[PDB]
């Protein structure tokens, strides 16, 4: 029930 | 015939949620001076309101190792 | 020595990573038909090539477990 | 004197595991605060709506 | 409209798919001794044939890390 | 029609 659930953009610190 | 969507023709304010449960990714789009929010295909919002999409992503970004 | 950055005048291909390290958000931009990638300010990439920016964030959107 | 045998009305399932060799639910019971495990097959028969509730939330569509 | 869903009065055989694209969860129900399957609201299927829904989910178990 | 995809129930042992 992913809507109504906060979404994250997962970004790497080292590389891509 | 009631076809509310990106076609509702109102101006977008911000993206308030997102879901890809169907094979395609969709944003729950909030419109200006309306309280009926509906889904729009992400590929359209990417092309029609690119800064609204980018604004949604920039808030919400996190860092993994 | 300013002879680098967006001024390199190449077409942006894709974003390789991002960092809050200099205190401001920057994308490591790969340029088209070249394999020397350098850093670009985020606020410029949003305005100059928003489709490249959006593609980078989109590939990384999640709801977890 | 454990398990489903205590005769409490089930409240909700909080996790599941088959590592015992059978599918097991962690059942929280109404008006008790010691939760224990139940056999999945038994829960299906006795509290199908609790099981549905547990599975229903965890539904996703994969590629 | 005229002849849809559970009203057709057949005994349900198995659930062959599910979707939440409307706004509520629905199962694509295949019925016994028919070969055209239709949609039912999950709330109804949960109460009317609880073992079919439990059986539907049980096949689809996945394990996360 | 497109939501006729995989349909997995996500279950984890991370508790215990
Ligand atoms: C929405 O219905 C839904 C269903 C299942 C899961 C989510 C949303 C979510 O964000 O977490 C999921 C979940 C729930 C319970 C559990 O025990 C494990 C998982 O694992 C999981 C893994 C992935 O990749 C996505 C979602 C979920
Ligand atoms: C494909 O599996 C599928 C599933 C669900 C729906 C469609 C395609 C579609 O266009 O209509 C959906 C549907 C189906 C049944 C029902 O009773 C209602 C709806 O409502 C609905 C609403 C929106 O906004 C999109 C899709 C569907």
């Amino acid at each position: 029930r992913q809507l109504s659930r906060k979404a994250s953009v997962k970004v790497s610190k080292t590389w891509s | 015939e009631i076809a509310r969507g990106f076609e509702r023709g109102l101006e977008p304010e911000k993206i308030i949620g997102a879901t890809d449960s169907s094979g395609d990714l969709m944003f729950l789009m909030k419109w200006k001076d309306s309280d009926e929010a509906d889904l729009v295909l992400a590929k359209e919002a990417n092309v029609k309101c690119p800064q609204i999409v980018i604004a949604f992503y920039e808030e919400r970004l996190t860092w993994h190792a």
